């Protein structure tokens, strides 16, 4: 009936070839299905696969608390870092660099003299600890400091241990492995790695220049702002509110909510068309399909998130359940996740939303502390999503899965009121209300961010127009339409048993019982 | 960290000191805050240290909750709607009893509903068999 192990037990089937070791023989372990998750599912670091709405609920699901990894915001470090020193006060690091120095580096400025307790800087009884690489001045005397990939051990300053370089924020901006000199960055390909640490773009692509809203018209200017250029300007009080391009066709759009129509353009300001002119009315934001050939619309009229094509002719609601507030999108088609941000749903919650690109399994990526989250941005080679927040005022990070939450900026006085972001390679630009400019900012931490182009209105939703933001995959509806009747919408890759696409009609269709003919509706 | 001036006038050299005037409210280490947003259901600090540690209060012209969880308006008490989330307004309200009509209705003889007492001899028949214009009713000059 049911399986009975080499030792002498029995273990029900469903249990069985599970990952779990059951009997000591491990009879049921020895054999490895355990297929590669669907796109619904988090894979844990064992290969168990469980339900993407599992993860960061509060339940070790995974054995291992992969699912459980880093939830809050980054609230407290983990035992500082190496070649860090922790402030008592928030948990900010600072490194021996800039602790003794003489200036106040952290919020508390504990880490210079006080005259509250009597602390100074110098050394001390650091020749009785005999540090394995050196000592150096604390406002407690002398303490150990360490080299890369050396943290000391278990409650012993005196013994440092090999530490994984890999793990900190921020040491390779887009990969980095560590079975050589403790650690080693790499980046993917069409960049090229400068000095150590940094991966810049191949001078083989033609160029790289960003383009915002000044809050009237469309402007562009190359990474450094020495030059801008009107794109298009705004027609009858007209007001360009969110904007992104295709590398590929060269054409740049953009929506207006007073004149509550959607515009295209091509790169040089020319043939500039109007792509929508009904029912849509507040068109937020915007994003490109980009493989596909698909333009994705954000609506706040009626709240929904639509998908029409380039030239604007099909048209399909995807997601209108408990949509609230709608304001951002952002998607990576190579992968095939849809992501969108909601400050408020018909239910109290505020959210931040995954979602296959075509509506399928929605699911809450970032639900706590989230306020007013605004419009996304994707890190198309590490898997993360950037986004903003105009309430708590703050830029955060997290994956594809939503784990290992990062804080990259905070605080009234720094990002007082963003509204748009996107990232680059190693900056992301973000739009803030309240400074009234676009502004330039590390995308790992900023003490302060640099002012871009300083605006006299409320700018708007920013893009950065590069072939690399664009990168190549193929197109699973390329196969003769994917054989559907009217609309080809794509969808994750593992979807639709690998198809990676799924059918659907324009609006006075559905579709039968082989999800490939439309039929008119009824 | 609002443009309310339309201009950025009012943010203006705004700094991380944490001196906020003493009518406004200082988030720990978010912003300062109006009055008028400390204590009024909404999380308005990045920690909720505006809301947290809060009492609700209420007017004559309010109710509260079973659970303190909200003061609702009195209009909306006893109106056969559930607002309060543990259904403490529609609770206790005045029943009809059995079979009869309120105080303030007529009651059918034909079939034991309900109509108000204005529409007792007003010389339109509401009730199904006539019986709210009976021979008793005062003719109108
Ligand atoms: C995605 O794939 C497309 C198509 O393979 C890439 O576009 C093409 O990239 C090649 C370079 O690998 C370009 O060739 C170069 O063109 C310039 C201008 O004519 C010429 O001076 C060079 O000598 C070289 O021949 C090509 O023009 C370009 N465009 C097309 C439509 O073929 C694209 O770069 C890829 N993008 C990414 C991010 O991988
Ligand atoms: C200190 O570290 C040693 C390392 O072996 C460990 O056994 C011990 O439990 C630790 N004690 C505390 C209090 O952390
Ligand atoms: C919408 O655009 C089409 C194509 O340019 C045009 O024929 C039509 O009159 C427009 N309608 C409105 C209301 O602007
Ligand atoms: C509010 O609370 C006080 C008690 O602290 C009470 O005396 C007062 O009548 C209440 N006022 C309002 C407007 O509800
Ligand atoms: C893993 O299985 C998923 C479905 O759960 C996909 O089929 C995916 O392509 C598989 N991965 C590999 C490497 O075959
Ligand atoms: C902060 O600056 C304000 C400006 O109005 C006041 O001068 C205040 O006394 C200062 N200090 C504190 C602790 O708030
Ligand atoms: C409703 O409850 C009140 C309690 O005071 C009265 O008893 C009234 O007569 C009741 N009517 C019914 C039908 O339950
Ligand atoms: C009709 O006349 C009587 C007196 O006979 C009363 O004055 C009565 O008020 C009159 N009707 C109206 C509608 O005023
Ligand atoms: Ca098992
Ligand atoms: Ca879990
Ligand atoms: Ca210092
Ligand atoms: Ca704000
Ligand atoms: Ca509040
Ligand atoms: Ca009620
Ligand atoms: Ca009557």
């Amino acid at each position: 009936k049911e399986f009975e192990c080499g030792s002498g037990e029995c273990i029900l089937r469903a249990y069985v070839c599970d990952h779990d070791n059951d009997c000591e023989d491990n009879s049921d372990e020895r054999n490895c299905n355990y297929d590669t998750c669907g796109g619904h599912q988090f894979t844990c670091s064992n290969g168990q696969c469980i339900n993407q709405n599992w993860v960061c609920d509060g339940d070790d699901d995974c054995q291992d608390s992969g699912d459980e990894d880093g939830c809050e915001s980054n609230q407290s470090h983990h035992r500082c870092y190496p070649r860090e020193w922790a402030c008592p006060g928030s948990g900010r690091c600072i490194s021996i660099d800039k602790v003794c120095d003489g200036v106040p580096d952290c919020p508390e400025g504990d880490d210079e003299n006080n005259v509250t307790s009597g602390r100074t800087c110098g050394m001390g009884v650091c020749s009785v600890l005999n540090c394995e690489y050196q000592c150096h001045q604390t406002p407690f005397g002398g303490e150990c400091f360490c080299p890369p990939g050396h943290i000391i051990n278990s409650n012993d300053s005196r013994t440092c241990i090999d530490f994984d370089d890999c793990q900190i924020w921020g040491i390779c901006d887009q990969k980095c492995e560590n079975r050589q000199g403790r650690h080693q960055c790499l980046c993917e390909e069409g960049y090229i790695l400068e000095r150590g640490q940094h991966c810049k773009s191949s001078d083989s692509f033609s160029a790289a220049s960003v383009i915002f809203s000044n809050g009237r018209d469309l402007l562009v200017g190359d990474l450094h702002g020495r030059n801008f250029r009107i794109l298009a300007e705004s027609k009858n009080r007209g007001m360009v509110m969110g904007v992104d391009f295709h590398y590929q066709k060269h054409r740049v759009f953009w929506t207006d909510p007073m004149q509550e129509k959607v515009f295209s353009t091509d790169i040089n300001g020319l043939n500039t068309q109007e792509i929508l002119n009904v029912s849509v009315d507040t068109p937020e934001n915007l994003a490109v399909d980009w493989i596909n050939n698909k333009l994705y619309l954000v609506e706040t009229k009626v709240n929904r998130i639509d998908v029409v094509n380039l030239e604007g002719n099909q048209r399909v609601t995807l997601i209108t359940e408990n949509l609230g507030h709608p304001r951002g999108i952002a998607l990576d088609p190579t992968v095939g996740y849809l992501f969108f941000s909601d400050w408020g749903s018909l239910s109290g919650q505020p959210k931040v939303e995954r979602a296959f690109m075509d509506g399928s399994n929605r699911k809450d990526l970032v639900t706590t502390k989230v306020g007013w989250p605004a419009g996304i941005t994707l890190d198309l080679v590490s898997k993360r999503v950037y986004w903003v927040d105009s309430r708590y005022d703050y830029i955060e990070t997290v994956t594809y899965d939503g784990i290992q939450r990062k804080t990259v900026a905070r605080g009234g006085s720094l990002v007082p009121h963003p509204f748009g972001i996107s990232l680059f390679e190693e900056h992301v630009f973000f739009t803030d209300w309240t400074k009234m400019a676009v502004m330039k900012a590390s995308k790992f931490t900023e003490t302060n961010p640099q002012v871009y182009h300083q605006s006299s209105l409320r700018p708007h939703g920013v893009t950065v127009y590069h072939a690399l933001r664009q990168p190549n995959a193929t197109n699973p509806c390329g196969s003769n339409n994917g054989g559907c009747a009217q609309v080809c919408v794509l969808s994750h890759r593992t979807d639709n048993g690998g198809l990676g696409y799924r059918c659907k009609c324009e609006f006075g269709f559905e579709l039968d019982d082989d999800e490939h003919r439309c039929v008119a509706v009824k | 960290t609002d443009n309310d001036c339309s201009d950025g006038s009012d943010e203006k050299n705004c700094q991380a000191s944490g001196t906020c005037q003493p009518t406004q409210f200082r988030c720990p280490d978010h912003r300062c805050i109006s009055p008028l947003y400390v204590c009024d259901g909404d999380k308005d600090c990045a920690d909720g240290s505006d809301e947290a540690g809060c009492v609700l209060n209420c007017t004559s012209a309010q109710f509260k909750c079973a659970d303190g969880s909200s003061c609702i308006n009195s209009r909306y008490r006893c109106d056969g709607v559930y607002d309060c989330r543990d259904n403490s307004d529609e609770a206790g309200c005045p029943t009809r009893p059995p079979g009869m009509c309120h105080l303030d209705e007529f009651q059918c003889q034909g079939d034991g509903t309900c109509i108000p007492n204005t529409w007792e001899c007003d010389g339109h028949p509401d009730c199904i068999h006539g019986s709210d214009e009976h021979t008793g009713c005062v003719p109108k000059t």
